[PDB]
């Protein structure tokens, strides 16, 4: 087993500016 | 057009939901036993959280139409907002009677239930969020994940996304004419 994508520091995801209600 | 990008956001919001009572995110009360791919998941019947999980892929539904994502990561933060686990769905699109594709999806909503045994677990308090890591690189077009005029996205940094030498724990893979997925956990040494 090995991953298909390897985490790249240079091409940072994307992440909604919203949050989760809390718990 | 074609339709695996819309199995698969509906696959990928089971999904949320599964983890999201799997690591205990949110008590049990929120909870219903529902059936989807014919075996028995757990949904969240929160309305605001639901809201949250739906408007999140409803952005991913169009890259997904356009061969534009990698992976789609789910991230347990602790309550010092740093990463103790990465739930990461790596995703590859190779070019109407097509069970196949949910008793494949099936599989792997069957395997996330073995996280209970296999993790130990999360510090109390936990909160998530979800990555998208698109082909095209984010910051080359911003505004095509910008579909839902109320709910903006941003690019993560290294606080949401950087785990120091985390334990890989290898989930599932698949490969297929349909469909190529794999689902693996990093999770923090701790």
């Amino acid at each position: 087993f090995i991953p298909w994508f390897p985490y790249d520091g240079s091409k940072l995801p994307l992440r909604p500016k919203r949050s989760p209600p809390a718990s | 057009g074609q339709v695996v990008a819309d199995v698969l956001c509906e696959f990928l919001e089971v999904a949320v939901h599964l983890i999201l009572y799997v690591r205990e995110v949110y008590p049990v009360g929120i909870f219903q036993k529902r059936k989807k791919y014919n075996v028995p998941v757990q949904m969240s019947c929160h309305p605001e959280l639901n809201q949250y999980i739906q408007d999140t892929l409803h952005c991913v539904k169009p890259l997904l139409e356009k061969n534009d994502v990698e992976k789609v990561v789910v991230v347990i933060l602790d309550k010092e907002h740093r990463p103790v686990e990465k739930f990461v769905f790596e995703i590859t699109q190779p070019p109407s009677l097509l069970s196949h594709v949910e008793q494949l999806l099936a599989a792997f909503i069957l395997k996330i239930s073995v996280c209970d045994a296999v993790l130990d677990h999360n510090p109390p308090g936990c909160t998530f969020t979800v990555l998208v890591h698109t082909r095209e690189a984010a910051t080359r077009n911003m505004e095509k994940i910008q579909v839902i005029k109320d709910f903006p996205w941003i690019l993560a940094d290294e606080q949401d996304v950087h785990m120091h030498d985390p334990r890989l724990i290898p989930l599932k893979t698949m490969t297929s004419d349909i469909l190529k997925m794999q689902l693996y956990v990093e999770e923090r040494a701790h």
